[PDB]
């Protein structure tokens, strides 16, 4: 139809360097720009560049100048993303967006960020790598749940019975330690009476450690 | 220059056309192009950027003869129309004119822009074409096109064909 | 031996006349027309609350003609008196009636 | 070219009118301006385009309107699928910017928390440490404190807690705090109890649990 | 004071050829306009230099 | 319909800056002027080959 | 060996944004304001002969 | 010049060069004063003193009135619309015009130099000329000033451009 | 590049001043001349193109003191002839340094001209004039002048006493 995908979560460390792919379809590559835009968390967005796939023409944001560079490549149809000499300051989420119409007749602005790209995290920290405990969260309506306790970096996504329960849960926001790990609750109140018949999945994964464990609860 | 300009060129607005030994050809230079196209887009987006709204105004039509006031509210809605009416002749006019001078310059400027690439291996043959004095092939031409013919490379075989 | 490179520009069968400072007709490639010169022949109701006083004038639904009762309490951002409206009560007259059609209008 | 947008955020009913300012630092095409909404997780999903026009498959209840240096962005009849933040953009002037973002919440009738407490896993147990976890689920509004007892030990400093973000159905929140000790000093203390004060609760509300049963 | 222009809101000087303070004026005075800000340029374009 | 331009001609789109159906206008409307056409250009001069 | 001589132009840090013709926003050295915005709140008596009605 | 120069404080616009002696910059401040004083005429001429108006119609009112009123404010409204147009156009084209104004100056003070290189020097292609030969410091301010003769360069300049 | 103008020269609006061994002697470029006239012409004649008529008008002078409507009639009128005014001392300064860009635009586009044909027979003095590095006598001038010039002809001769002597 129309969409953007971009590339799963990279972590980095304040030395090097980093890039993002972004795979465009349903729309002709060439008659339209690139906008690409990141977002610390919690922070609103900032911009970074722009990029004609018509024309090569960039445009960065001279808050970056030098550090960014975009790139297209239309046979596959993806636009690139290349960030040098990464400062813990760009530990963020980074969107790209279909923008500008090229080539083509004008007028007016009917986008200019029509689509946007799923997002897609970039760390940089100089800590090391920690994958996750996955604990038993032990439990008329009940409640149960997982913990997922001390695992460094982020992100951690947990879903249940490969997604098959979704209506009840509340996945939690991670938060930081003092021993500078992370830990996340994930909880599903459910009726207490379907018990014997019914069971329950943890589907913790934690990418930056390949740490697929899916691990159970009951009382 | 240029007396004339090319009809069936749909790859874009500007372009350039190449006669060589592996043959003849053509190929539109997209960043010139979309140069004109940006402020043609821009200015004409200033022009149609939404007009006022306006809503319980003065009677424009009238059933009876009112005299003195009726000749008032006539005078000022004509007054106002005369005026406005100017204001878009006069507008169109000067955009136009404008806009024409953009483009003209746009082309004026690839040309220079080629020329000055061309250094001294090259001749202005007075239609807004070169006389390329070298052997040069199609790599070489997108070489021109694309920004990156390093004249200093053919200086010595292009300047001799040219003063002996 | 040597090469032939052109700069050109592009050009269409049946371009368009337009007028400039110096000029009164010259032909461009393209162009877009900037004055509004024909209407649909009809009134949207949107977004714009339209009343429709059919056989009533404005100061007939004040005043309550008979034939103006369906007119009660009503609001309107824009009232329309047709051509086909009549009177048809005590035989009146309103000094300064353009004044006061005027005013309700607004209000 | 800043974008300061106001009001911080804003807390409205549902049926009713949320009105949204952003105004611009220096003048603007009515056309380079645009308005998107955001809940979070997900990627901006956009709004209005040329500062007056919907992007398509939205809902009327949007709407957009300015001139030259005030825009504003109108939400005509506030649902609880709004609940997100809105940032307008302006892309005339390199670099193109973004504003600092209204949040919505839309103001629910009160909702009192279910407390759930929860006895650390014998799995954890034995691996070193203890967490003991208490929720408060579907609640509102957002304002509610949690504290900790240790066989009426009153405990501070060593929980920690982690809020949900409105839900778009319902919009309620949920909240975490978690106590963690040393399995040492978690198999000195039999009752372990969590205490909350929230709108919804008349007064306080504790559920509680002894060590081992 | 001296101010060649009134207005309800009160004086304003007359140094610009436009104002927006009120339409209501008396004495000589810029002209009403809509707008808040117009800034008329007194130099060329802004570029910065390269890099390297 | 949609039409935020409304003339007793019947309503008009205001994607135009100018209009030439009526001077009586309500709403977001064009300005009127005695004109019935005036051609913006969009593009260069037309030279045949 | 030969030597290599430029022309050009100053530039500024901070520049000012202004309209054109073609363009909303373009940066340039310096401008001016051309839109009296603001006011002192009083009225001046002079050079004018004010009366206040009290 | 796809660039201008930050830290020139001496003018507008100017002369950079680089030989044997060294690097070292200059401004050109007859083409500098040029730029100015168009600005500065353009500038004059819009805000050359506005006009005087005295006892006008009333533009404020507390009752609703009808006809005459209604009139009293669309004529009102009718002036502003107006002005306001005219002060926004204004504006626009005096500002492209300022751009093109002093892009030309800079172009302008280019030509003037290369007319005065003749035939002992070549454009680079970024706005500088490599000159063909050795050009000392002298010989640069020759250039700057309008005394560079170039018959005198010439046989030096012309064979180590071809030879 | 022409620091001055010609005074003198009444054959048309932009010419050729050639000196060779035959002589000197003068002689205008009629096309390029007609060039500049046709557009001063026709910018000339969408000024002052027919304006409009008027008929049954309001009054503008007044015997009695009215007060309100009088006032209003008044700066009607008075707000009218102010922008009319603004709109013609803006239109003349518009079309006033146009004119002058477009004739500045003529000669210049002439010299471009005539240098393209020289192509490398001739240099640029630096007043706008050609040092033609050949015996160019009047058949050769005229050749120029009314675009026939055929430099592969006159290349050999020229080239050599640009790049030797
Ligand atoms: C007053 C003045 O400007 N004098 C200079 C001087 O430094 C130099 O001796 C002379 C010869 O080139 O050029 C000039
Ligand atoms: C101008 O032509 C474009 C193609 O370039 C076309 O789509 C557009 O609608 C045109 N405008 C007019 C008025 O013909």
């Amino acid at each position: 139809q129309v969409q953007l995908v971009q590339s799963g979560a990279e972590v980095k460390k304040p030395g090097a360097s980093v890039k993002v792919s972004c795979k465009t379809s349903g729309y002709s590559f060439s008659t339209y720009g690139v906008s690409w835009v990141r977002q610390a968390p919690g922070q609103g967005p900032e911009w970074v560049g722009w990029i004609s796939a018509y024309t090569g023409i960039t445009d960065y944001a001279q808050k970056f100048q030098g550090r960014v560079t975009l790139t297209t490549d239309a046979t596959t149809a993806t636009a690139f993303l290349d960030l040098r000499s990464l400062r813990p300051d760009d530990t963020a989420t980074y969107f790209c967006a279909r923008d500008k119409v090229q080539g083509r007749v004008e007028v007016g602005s009917g986008g200019r960020h029509d689509y946007w790209g799923q997002g897609t995290l970039v760390i940089v920290s100089s800590a090391s790598t920690k994958g996750p405990s996955v604990f038993p969260l032990a439990p008329g309506t009940a409640a149960l749940g997982c913990l997922v306790k001390d695992y460094f970096p982020e992100p951690v996504t947990v879903s249940w019975n490969s997604g098959a329960l979704t209506s009840g849960v509340h996945t939690f926001p991670a938060v930081l330690q003092s021993s500078g790990l992370y830990s996340l609750s994930s909880v599903v109140t459910v009726p207490s009476s379907s018990l014997g018949t019914q069971t329950y999945i943890c589907n913790v994964n934690h990418k930056p450690s390949n740490t697929k464990v899916d691990k159970k609860v009951e009382p | 220059f240029i007396e004339n300009g090319w009809e069936g060129m749909i790859d874009g607005w500007y372009g350039f056309r190449h006669q060589n030994s592996e043959g003849t050809g053509q190929a539109a230079d997209l960043k010139s192009t979309q140069a004109a196209i940006d402020q043609i887009n821009g200015k004409l987006n200033r022009v149609i950027e939404k007009t006022n709204e306006k809503f319980h105004q003065i009677e424009k039509e009238f059933s009876e003869v009112e005299g003195r006031i009726q000749d008032l509210e006539k005078y000022v809605e004509d007054t106002k129309i005369d005026l406005w009416s100017y204001n878009a002749e006069l507008l169109v006019a000067l955009e136009n004119q404008h806009t024409i001078d953009l483009t003209d310059s746009e082309m004026n400027k690839l040309f220079e822009k080629t020329r000055r690439q061309l250094r001294e291996n090259a001749e202005d043959m007075g239609n807004g074409c070169f006389k390329i004095y070298h052997k040069c092939d199609n790599a070489c031409i997108e070489s021109i096109r694309n920004g990156t013919y390093d004249h200093d490379v053919y200086r010595d075989e292009a300047l001799n064909n040219r003063f002996q | 031996s040597t090469a032939t490179l052109c700069l050109g520009h592009h050009a269409v069968p049946n371009g368009t006349l337009v007028k400039t400072i110096t000029d009164d007709q010259i032909e461009v490639t393209n162009a877009t027309e900037l004055v509004q010169s024909s209407s649909t022949g009809k009134i949207c109701n949107n977004p714009h609350r339209i009343l429709d006083g059919i056989d009533c004038t404005l100061i007939d639904a004040l005043l309550g003609d008979p034939h103006c009762d369906v007119f009660q309490n009503e609001t309107w951002d824009l009232f329309v008196e047709r051509s086909k409206a009549f009177s048809n009560c005590y035989p009146y007259d309103v000094p300064d009636y353009a004044s006061l059609r005027s005013l309700v209008a607004s209000s | 070219v800043v974008l300061t947008q106001s009001p911080g955020t804003l807390a409205l009913p549902p049926g009713e009118r949320a009105t949204l300012s952003c105004r611009a630092s220096h003048r603007v095409g009515s056309t380079y301006i645009a308005w998107y909404q955001q809940k979070s997780g997900q990627a901006p999903r956009r709004l209005i385009y040329g500062a007056s026009n919907r992007a398509t498959d939205i809902p009327d209840r949007f709407s957009g309107s300015g001139s030259g240096t005030d825009f504003t962005l109108t939400i005509r009849r506030l649902e609880p699928e709004d609940s997100a933040v809105y940032y307008c953009q302006q892309f005339s002037v390199s670099p193109w910017t973004f504003g600092q973002g209204t949040r919505v919440e839309i103001k629910r009738t009160v909702a009192a928390p279910s407390v759930f407490i929860f006895p650390p896993s014998d799995e954890q147990l034995k691996s070193g440490t203890a967490s003991v976890v208490c929720l408060l689920n579907n609640f509102y509004p957002r304002e509610a404190k949690v504290q900790w007892k240790v066989d009426n030990a009153l405990q501070s400093g060593n929980s920690q807690e982690s809020v949900t973000e409105q839900d778009s159905k319902d919009s309620t929140y949920s909240l975490s705090s978690t106590l963690t000790l040393s399995k040492a000093d978690y198999e000195k203390h039999k009752v372990y109890a969590c205490e909350v004060t929230h709108q919804g609760l008349s007064s306080p509300v504790t559920k509680s649990f002894n060590r081992g049963e | 004071c001296i101010s060649e222009c009134i207005t309800p809101n009160g004086s304003i000087p007359n140094d610009k050829p436009f104002q927006n303070v009120n339409k209501i004026t008396y004495g000589a005075c810029p002209k009403y306009v809509k707008q808040n800000t117009l800034k008329l340029a007194t130099g060329m374009r802004n570029v910065p230099e390269k890099q390297t």
